[PDB]
């Protein structure tokens, strides 16, 4: 501080900048038919 | 809301394909051959 004053950079001109931000709030609702996935069409697999 | 068990469309026809006019393998004729080899010189025949 030179005496009682500090050196500061104060803006003399300005603009407005836009910034994007994507926030995920949802996801694909995956549903699994466990019986069709594990055993397909096969009666012998569905029994087991 | 109930997701029911997966179905598969039933087949409406049967497709059966075989190569026609193929000769008989004659496996019995080679097995019934009276010149039977020993395990030392076991014999191989390929049927196709
Ligand atoms: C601010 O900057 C813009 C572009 O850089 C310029 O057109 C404008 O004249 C400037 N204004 C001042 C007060 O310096």
């Amino acid at each position: 501080s030179v005496g009682g004053l500090y050196e500061i950079k104060i803006p003399t001109n300005f603009t407005i900048v836009g910034q994007e931000e994507f926030i995920q709030t949802n996801s694909p609702k995956v549903t699994i038919d466990c019986s069709l996935f594990v055993c397909s069409n096969y009666a012998a697999c569905h029994d087991l | 809301v109930y997701d029911l068990s997966g179905f598969t469309v039933k087949p409406v026809a049967t497709v059966h394909r075989r190569i026609p006019d193929l000769p008989d393998c004659d496996i019995d004729k080679w097995l019934n051959n009276f010149n039977v080899p020993s395990p030392l010189n076991w014999e191989r025949k390929i049927f196709s």
